[PDB]
């Protein structure tokens, strides 16, 4: 049901969970630990994707430049890394990336260490500073949350898609193109010219 | 009884034997105490030496 | 284009092979009388070689350095002639043969005496059979995804591990 | 009747009446239709 | 009564010949010996191998000794391009003066052999420039040898000989060398190169008298230290140096120019030098994986045991491969061939498309030479790794522990591999075939234009994807757009391009439909092979025909001519069988790369390219022509220096022949002879006075089998090396 | 330059004890 | 380029996520992994003397259990990434995307 | 019968098929070099298995083509 009405839903995927519309025509998650495992790597992917975007989105609609001319500082040398138009003074190559690398690190290793799968994906404690988990509204949340995220993760691999398709043009610009001529400047420019 | 039924289609459980997963028909099983491979077995297609039959103990066929 | 290679209607090795050729054939055609059976048979010959090299320039060949048209078997829309319909043909005739003698052996595998009918084949038996092969596929397809197609690995003899 | 078509149903005889007929075929396509390297359509 | 077979009880009670036979024959399977223990087994092989390494090095001081005492090195480095190189001189007491006078080459005082092994391009690169310098390093690796048969001899005794788990210490023994032996062995050679093979060929003579005086670069080791390591790259060489000679030279040790040198038509010196610093670093960072002694590292078991898909698509994945593998020297042997043949197949494809010594590309008799040798070295090599699979499988597989792992699901699916594979041969061989009769039959009737040529694209849009701009594809290096390109042409691509944009060397040479026919028969050729060599090794435990082949052993003759007859059921039998086809395959590799080679260095590659795309082009083009020289060694009008290569290719011929007769005629036909030649000789007079002690018997099956392949690979070898070499020497061309 | 008749022999002496040494080898070998 | 104070901030950055944010890590794969065995059991009880772990070097204070020769990875790590931040930087190749 | 036709083969071309002029010379289809090149195994390589097959191989293109085909087929 649900992605495709009226289709036997596989059995590992009974339909508690949040999201679970019974997806899966390869199996992937016949395995109930690489299921448990890939709940997981879903919800951060999605939580990813969802940051992403307005990453993506705000800095082309003020004037900043799309999100694949974004690296475009650090391909050329001595690139001088901007934010919001003011030059960052410690955007060089090696510190940056240095910056990253440990900091993520952390964090990555943080979230490693925690045995319970339920806060491998749902943590709380101090991660919900405005409550939203007294209410008994908690598992729609977290269904809406995965349906955001999908939904975000098709639209960067549109993003990434895209780009490949038209370089040098934003999506935003895309979204524009589309609207001037939806008839002419669609998908079939690229699979079908 | 030893074994199957006479007239029986049984299917050979040897690994060394020419007709392992192949189906035959009984004979003949013998009912001495002693006779270690009393069921017979006929089969359509001889082997290398061209015999078309074989003797099996009783735990090395199975029923179709 | 597609390699280097040279249309072979502007292909100066190409027309040189022509020349070449019916240069020989008219030197061989010299030492027979016009009106000689010789004659007109080299004359045929003569003919056969012009139509065959016009055929070829025709249809768009590629030739290399000198005069020898290439086939390009990379799946390229203007060589689809060259392997790929070909290709398709042979594929075709070739499941309608495979496809009509497996079924000529499961029909006899029914029979009393399959031997038999194996080395004295059912001609009207084997005919029909024939017959079916004009929609291999479909029956291939409809084998396949019924399972009627592949025997399962627990009929099948193996030898000990 | 009967075991002169059995005769001729055995697997040489027909293999030489399908093999002739075959080449016949293709020789006589190679007749009408010689020297081809390309499937023209 | 213990006779010369001492390690086998039953061949010394053999009162006949196959005594001797058998006991020559089996001397080195240690596994088979009577009283045989795996501590005795492991260090009768660790002294067996201080033997061959000893043995090696003595060859090699050996080459240098003769070169030093009897060449024309110094002559030779004077004048590379118009110099012979001498191999060693020839005493023959049966040469006549014609012979005496017709082997004086090279500029010596008598008869001498001309060098193909490329050793004199090899020790010029290196650095190593009179004869004195041969004599010390030929002095040199004789002690290193005397100090390999020392320590042979030292691990043999019993205060000294190590046990059975250390010889099962994979991980120390990965670790030592990958870190040692591979990366700090590349290191000391890029030392080499740095100190003196560099300044060698830039005019300057660094020996161990001012090795710690020599300045390698005026900046010595403070960029290295202050990491600023682009100093040694600053002042490359020009394109007017000349080797050997300070005109034109540079101050750069480690470049990356890439390319070739253009007046040695060679890799540049200081590039190799970077390339054997770079994989020395990565080696010995690679061989610090492993756990030893210090708490960090790697259980290779126990990846093993993880690596196991969780779908249960391969089972239980590699589980019980360490114990397996470790336990099985076999297995280990094949793994080790496997991986020296792949590599020897790697070194002979690329020599001769980036010739690493100096004047080399020149020597076209030499790098032909070397080229066949390594391909032939490589094709026996995988034939044994494949021989030694078997008899892992034989010997040393047990069901229980490999139970549902990988090799397991092998021998489980093993029906449908040998079925594809044949099927993939008789698609290669059919089509092949058809299409070279096909060719044929076009020429012979006079109408060329209705061959089947069918052009390579996917290797010519490979070789535009490495920037060959003859085709035109325009991607990946052939175009200026493709971030490829963008990101090389700083480093190495104004070399890469300009080498492999000239058609005059042997850089992706250009190739049609002739090359396309030809990849296709070694694709069958492989294929085969892999084919008989497969089939020998999965079928090595057992068959419908022959349930019980495991206690049999590897190499048994047959089981009798009942169930319709068993000859060649054994897997040595497969061996047997594949040699032909291996010899088949690099027969045919060596004879494209040789046609193709005579027709670039010739200048007229037209021939090839018209005359390859059917067999009689072969026949006549390349064997027929090239063949006169050859043939004409010796004639009733005189003879030349060919005489001996004319000469070895009709004693090839004969030996082919002869192993011809062993593999033909099988047994019994000898032993009835034999049977009555005895008789003879008893019932002679003055000579029943001389009696045998071994009953003559004629060869067992097995060794007829062997001994027949022996004389058809002798005859193959000496056949084609005689041909090669006296077709590419007697036309330098 | 070419090497000497004292090189020649030193090199003969050499090979001469690589080979008691490989004879010796070879005997531990055998037993 | 600074050498020195590069070297230091990279082989600094190792040792702190080898000593902090990885230590945890490396414990329990070594911990899963253990010593190799020969057959069932260890190199050193397979009867190899030289296979024994050396407990004196392996010997340390530190209260998360970071050894010598930990330090000594990490410190090789750190090491190579200042040298290759070194040897890029002082490098003049600019590919220009 | 391979040898005893070969040099049957041989000892005609070499010292009696050929031809004769209107002066009375004699000339032969191979130049009489039986005597000298048959005593060796290479003179039988090369002047007669060599030499003379040069027409079979050269035959593509002619009558005698055919020829050639069925050279290389028994192969
Ligand atoms: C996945 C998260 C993510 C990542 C990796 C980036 C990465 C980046 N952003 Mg984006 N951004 C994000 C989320 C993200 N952003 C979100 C959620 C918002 C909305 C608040 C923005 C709004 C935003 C603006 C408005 C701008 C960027 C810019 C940048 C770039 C400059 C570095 C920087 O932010 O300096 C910050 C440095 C410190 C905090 C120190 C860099 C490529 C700038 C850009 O495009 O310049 C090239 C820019 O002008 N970002
Ligand atoms: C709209 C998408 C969405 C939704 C519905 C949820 C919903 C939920 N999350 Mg998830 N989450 C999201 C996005 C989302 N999250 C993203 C993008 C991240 C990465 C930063 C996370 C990281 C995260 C963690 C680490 C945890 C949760 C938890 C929770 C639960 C409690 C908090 C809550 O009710 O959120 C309500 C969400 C909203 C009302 C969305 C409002 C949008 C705000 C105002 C930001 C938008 C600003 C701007 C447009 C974007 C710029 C980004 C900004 C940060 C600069 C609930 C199931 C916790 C949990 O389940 O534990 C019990 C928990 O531990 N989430
Ligand atoms: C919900 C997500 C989302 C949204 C809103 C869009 C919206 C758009 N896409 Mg994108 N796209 C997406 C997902 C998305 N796409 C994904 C997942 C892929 C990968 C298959 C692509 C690959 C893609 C390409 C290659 C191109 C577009 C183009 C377009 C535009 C016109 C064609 C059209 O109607 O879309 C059709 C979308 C799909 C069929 C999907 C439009 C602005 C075109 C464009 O920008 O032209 C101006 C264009 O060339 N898209
Ligand atoms: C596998 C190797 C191979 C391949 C691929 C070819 C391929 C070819 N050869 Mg070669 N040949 C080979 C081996 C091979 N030959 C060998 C071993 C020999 C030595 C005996 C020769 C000797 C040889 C000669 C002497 C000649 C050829 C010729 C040909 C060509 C056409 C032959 C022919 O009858 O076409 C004509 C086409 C047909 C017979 C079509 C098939 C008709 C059947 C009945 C199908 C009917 C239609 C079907 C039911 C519906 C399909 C769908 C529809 C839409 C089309 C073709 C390029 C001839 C040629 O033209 O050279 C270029 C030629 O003169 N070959
Ligand atoms: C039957 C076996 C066999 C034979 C007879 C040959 C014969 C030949 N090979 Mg081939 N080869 C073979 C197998 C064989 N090869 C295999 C299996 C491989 C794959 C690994 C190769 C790979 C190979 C390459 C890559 C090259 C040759 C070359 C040569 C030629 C030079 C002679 C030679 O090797 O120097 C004998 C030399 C030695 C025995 C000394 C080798 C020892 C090295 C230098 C050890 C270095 C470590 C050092 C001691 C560490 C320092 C310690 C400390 C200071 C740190 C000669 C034609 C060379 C050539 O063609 O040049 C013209 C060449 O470049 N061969
Ligand atoms: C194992 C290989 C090896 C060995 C044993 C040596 C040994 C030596 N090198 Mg060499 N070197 C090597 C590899 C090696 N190098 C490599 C791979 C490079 C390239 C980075 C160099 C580049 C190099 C330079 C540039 C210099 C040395 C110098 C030296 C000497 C240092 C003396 C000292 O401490 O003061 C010593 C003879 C120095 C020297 O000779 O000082 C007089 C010197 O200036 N070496
Ligand atoms: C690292 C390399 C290596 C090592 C260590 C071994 C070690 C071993 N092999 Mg393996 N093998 C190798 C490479 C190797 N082989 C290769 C490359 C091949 C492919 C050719 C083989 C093929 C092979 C087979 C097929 C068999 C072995 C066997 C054996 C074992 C006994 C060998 C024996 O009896 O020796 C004694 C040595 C001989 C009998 C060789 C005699 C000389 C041969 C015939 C060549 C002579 C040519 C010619 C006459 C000389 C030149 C003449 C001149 C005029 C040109 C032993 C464990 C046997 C085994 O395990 O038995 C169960 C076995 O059956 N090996
Ligand atoms: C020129 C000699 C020659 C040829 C053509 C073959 C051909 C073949 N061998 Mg054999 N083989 C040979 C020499 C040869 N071998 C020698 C010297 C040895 C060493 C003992 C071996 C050892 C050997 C082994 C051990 C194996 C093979 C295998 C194969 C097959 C490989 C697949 C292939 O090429 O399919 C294409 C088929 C061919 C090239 C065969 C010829 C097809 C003809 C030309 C078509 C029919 C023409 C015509 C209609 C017939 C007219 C006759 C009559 C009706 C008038 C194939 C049948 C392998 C095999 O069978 O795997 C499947 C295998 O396991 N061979
Ligand atoms: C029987 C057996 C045996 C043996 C076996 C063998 C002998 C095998 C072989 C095998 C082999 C002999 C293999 C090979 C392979 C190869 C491969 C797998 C390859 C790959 C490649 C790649 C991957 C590539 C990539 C690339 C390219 C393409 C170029 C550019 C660069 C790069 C890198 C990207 C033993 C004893 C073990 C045991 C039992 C079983
Ligand atoms: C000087 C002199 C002289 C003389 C001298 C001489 C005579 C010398 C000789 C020498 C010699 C005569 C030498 C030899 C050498 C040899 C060698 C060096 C060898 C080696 C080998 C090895 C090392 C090994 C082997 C082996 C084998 C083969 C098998 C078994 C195992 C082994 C591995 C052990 C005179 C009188 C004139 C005078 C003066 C003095
Ligand atoms: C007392 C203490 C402390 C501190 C300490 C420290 C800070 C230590 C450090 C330590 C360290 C800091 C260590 C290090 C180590 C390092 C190493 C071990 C390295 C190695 C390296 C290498 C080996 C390299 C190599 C190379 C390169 C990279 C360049 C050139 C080339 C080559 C390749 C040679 C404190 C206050 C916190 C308190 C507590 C305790």
């Amino acid at each position: 049901a649900e992605w495709l009405p009226g289709n036997p839903r596989p059995s590992y995927l009974d339909g508690s969970a949040p999201g679970d519309f019974g997806f899966d025509p390869l199996g992937l998650g016949e395995v109930p630990e690489n299921l448990e495992r890939f709940k997981e790597s879903e919800l951060i992917h999605a939580r990813w994707a969802m940051l992403a975007v307005p990453g993506v989105l705000i800095p082309e609609a003020l004037g900043y430049g799309n999100w694949v001319s974004a690296q475009k500082w650090a391909a050329t040398p001595g690139g001088q890394a901007t934010y919001l138009g003011n030059p960052v003074p410690w955007g060089n190559l090696p510190v940056i990336l240095a910056i990253e690398f440990l900091a993520i690190a952390f964090a990555e290793s943080q979230r490693n260490g925690e045995p319970d799968p339920e806060k491998r994906k749902y943590p709380g404690g101090a991660f919900d500073p405005l409550g939203f988990s007294k209410g008994a509204n908690l598992e729609e949340l977290k269904l809406k949350e995965i349906k955001n995220g999908r939904l975000a993760l098709v639209a960067f691999l549109g993003f990434a898609v895209q780009a490949i398709a038209y370089p040098g043009t934003g999506p935003l610009e895309n979204l524009k193109t589309h609207l001037a001529d939806p008839w002419h400047n669609t998908i079939a420019h690229v699979i079908i010219p | 009884v030893i074994g199957p039924k006479r007239g029986s289609i049984v299917k050979v459980l040897r690994r060394e034997s020419y007709w392992f997963n192949d189906t035959g028909k009984v004979v003949a099983v013998d009912q001495a105490p002693g006779v270690r491979y009393p069921v017979v077995v006929r089969f359509d297609k001889v082997n290398y030496a061209g015999v078309s039959t074989n003797n099996y103990s009783p735990d090395e066929l199975e029923q179709s | 284009d597609v390699a280097g290679l040279t249309p072979c209607k502007e292909s100066k090795g190409f027309a040189k092979r022509q020349k070449q050729e019916i240069k020989k054939l008219e030197g061989r055609l010299k030492l027979y009388a016009p009106d000689s059976a010789p004659a007109l048979a080299i004359n045929a010959t003569i003919e056969k070689t012009k139509r065959r090299f016009e055929f070829y320039g025709n249809q768009g060949l590629l030739c290399g350095t000198d005069g020898l048209p290439h086939l390009i078997v990379d799946g390229d829309q203007a060589h689809l002639g060259e392997f790929v319909y070909p290709g398709l043909v042979f594929l075709y005739i070739a499941g309608w043969i495979g496809w009509v003698g497996r079924a000529y052996l499961i029909d006899v595998r029914t029979s009393k005496k399959p031997t038999e009918k194996e080395i004295i084949i059912d001609v009207p038996l084997a005919l029909r059979i024939m017959s079916k092969g004009l929609t291999w596929p479909v029956a291939a397809i409809g084998e396949l995804r019924s399972g009627k197609l592949v025997e399962k690995s627990s009929n099948i003899t193996v030898s000990p591990r | 009747m009967q075991d002169v078509k059995t005769y001729l149903s055995t697997a040489p005889v027909l293999a030489t009446l399908w093999f002739g007929f075959l080449a016949g075929l293709l020789i006589e396509i190679n007749r009408f239709f010689p020297d081809a390297l390309v499937l023209p359509l | 009564a213990s006779r010369f077979p001492k390690f086998s009880r039953g061949l010394s009670q053999d009162p006949t010949t196959r005594r001797i036979w058998f006991g020559i024959a089996t001397a080195h399977d240690f596994e088979s010996h009577d009283d045989m223990t795996e501590e005795r087994l492991y260090q009768k092989i660790f002294a067996s191998h201080f033997g061959q390494l000893a043995i090696i090095f003595l060859w090699t001081s050996g080459n240098l000794f003769h070169v030093a005492w009897q060449g024309n090195f110094e002559a030779w480095g004077q004048d590379p391009l118009h110099v012979r190189p001498i191999a060693h001189a020839i005493w023959d007491p049966h040469f006549g003066q014609p012979a005496v006078e017709a082997f004086t080459r090279g500029g010596a005082s008598g008869p001498v052999n001309i060098a193909y092994s490329g050793v004199y391009q090899w020790w010029y690169t290196i650095g190593l420039r009179t004869n004195q310098d041969l004599y010390g390093g030929s002095i040199f690796l004789l002690f290193v040898s005397a100090l390999f048969l020392i320590a042979g001899w030292l691990h043999l005794q019993p205060k000294w000989k190590p046990s059975v788990s250390w010889f099962k210490n994979a991980e120390s023994r990965l670790n030592h060398h990958l870190s040692g032996l591979f990366g700090v062995s590349s290191l000391a050679w890029t030392g080499h190169l740095v100190h003196v093979a560099i300044p060698e060929s830039r005019g300057e003579h660094v020996r161990w008298n001012n090795l710690l005086t020599a300045l390698p670069h005026p900046q010595g080791l403070g960029p290295f230290f202050a990491g600023q390591w682009n100093v040694y790259a600053q002042n490359p060489d020009s394109n007017s140096h000349l080797f050997g000679t300070s005109e034109g030279a540079g101050t750069a040790i480690l470049t990356f120019l890439g390319g070739f040198h253009p007046q040695t038509q060679s890799l540049w010196l200081t590039d190799m030098a970077h390339h054997h610093l770079a994989i020395a670093v990565i080696f010995i960072i690679a061989g610090h994986m492993y756990r030893t002694n210090f708490g960090i590292g790697h259980s290779m078991k126990e990846i093993l045991e993880a690596h196991t898909p969780p779908g249960g698509r391969l089972g239980r994945g590699h589980k019980g491969l360490y114990d397996t593998i470790n336990n099985s020297l076999h297995f280990q042997l094949g793994l080790a061939l496997a991986s020296l043949g792949v590599i020897t197949s790697l070194v002979a494809q690329h020599m001769y498309s980036l010739p690493p010594y100096a004047f080399l590309a020149q020597d076209f008799t030499t790098q032909a030479a070397l080229y066949t040798h390594h391909q032939y070295i490589a094709g026996f090599i995988m034939t044994g790794a494949f021989a030694h699979g078997a008899i892992f499988f034989i010997r040393d597989y047990n069901p229980e522990q490999n139970k549902d792992n990988v090799l397991a699901r092998m021998l489980e699916h093993k029906e449908a591999i040998i079925s594809h594979l044949s099927w993939a041969s008789l698609f290669l061989g059919f089509h092949t075939l058809g299409l070279y009769v096909h060719n044929d039959v076009m020429l012979a009737f006079g109408t060329p234009e209705k061959q089947i040529l069918i052009e390579p694209v996917f290797a010519q849009w490979i070789q535009s994807a490495h920037g060959k701009a003859l085709y035109g594809f325009d991607v990946l290096l052939s175009s200026a757009d493709s971030p490829a390109f963008n990101a090389g042409q700083t480093l190495w691509l104004p070399g890469w391009l300009d080498a492999i944009n000239n058609n005059s060397n042997s850089l992706f040479l250009t190739i049609g439909p002739g090359d396309f026919l030809v990849h296709h028969a070694i694709a069958l050729g492989l294929h085969t092979t892999t084919l008989i060599l497969v089939k020998g090794a999965l079928d090595a435990r057992g068959s419908k025909l022959m349930p019980d082949k495991k206690e049999f052993g590897y190499s048994f003759p047959c089981d009798g001519p009942g169930r319709g007859g068993t000859c060649d059921i054994s897997a040595w039998d497969a061996f047997y069988l594949a040699v032909f086809w291996m010899l088949n395959t690099i027969g045919w590799v060596t004879f494209y790369w040789h046609w193709k080679h005579i027709t670039l260095w010739q200048g007229n590659v037209a021939q090839f390219n018209e005359s390859s795309t059917y067999l009689m082009g072969w026949l006549r083009d390349y064997l027929w022509l090239n063949s006169s020289q050859l043939i004409n060694g010796y004639n009733p009008f005189g003879m030349n220096s060919l005489s001996v290569w004319a000469w070895m290719f009709l004693f090839g011929h004969l030996v082919w022949a002869t192993g011809f007769m062993f593999l033909i005629s099988w047994r019994g036909y000898w032993q009835e002879l034999i049977e009555t030649l005895a008789w003879a000789h008893e019932r002679t007079p003055l000579a029943n006075l001389v009696r045998w002690k071994d009953k003559p018997v004629a060869l067992s099956i097995v060794q007829a089998r062997l001994v027949g392949l022996a004389h058809f690979s002798v005859g193959y070898i000496f056949t084609y090396a005689a041909f090669l070499i006296a077709s590419t020497s007697g036309k330098f061309g | 330059t070419s090497i000497s008749d004292s090189q020649i022999i030193v090199a003969l002496v050499s090979a001469f004890i690589t080979g008691i040494l490989a004879l010796r080898l070879g005997k531990s070998l055998y037993q | 380029a600074n050498t020195a104070l590069t070297i230091t901030l990279s082989t600094g950055a190792l040792l702190f996520l080898g000593r902090f944010v990885f230590l945890p890590f490396q414990r329990d794969n070594v911990s899963r992994q253990g010593l190799p065995v020969q057959n069932g059991v260890t190199h050193f009880d397979a009867g190899d003397s030289r296979a024994q772990e050396v407990t004196s070097f392996l010997k340390t204070n530190d209260p998360a259990g970071f050894t010598i020769v930990d330090v000594l990875a990490w410190g090789a790590l750190g090491h190579a990434v200042g040298f290759f931040i070194l040897a890029t930087i002082n490098n003049g190749y600019n590919p220009q995307f | 019968i391979s040898v005893v036709i070969f040099h049957f083969s041989w000892k005609m071309q070499s010292d009696v098929w050929g031809s004769i002029s209107d002066q009375g010379v004699v000339t032969h289809i191979t130049g009489g070099n039986f005597a000298q090149s048959s005593i060796t195994i290479n003179g039988w390589l090369r002047d007669f298995l060599w030499a003379q097959a040069s027409q079979v191989i050269q035959s593509y293109g002619s009558s005698l083509s055919a020829y050639g085909l069925l050279f290389l087929g028994a192969h």
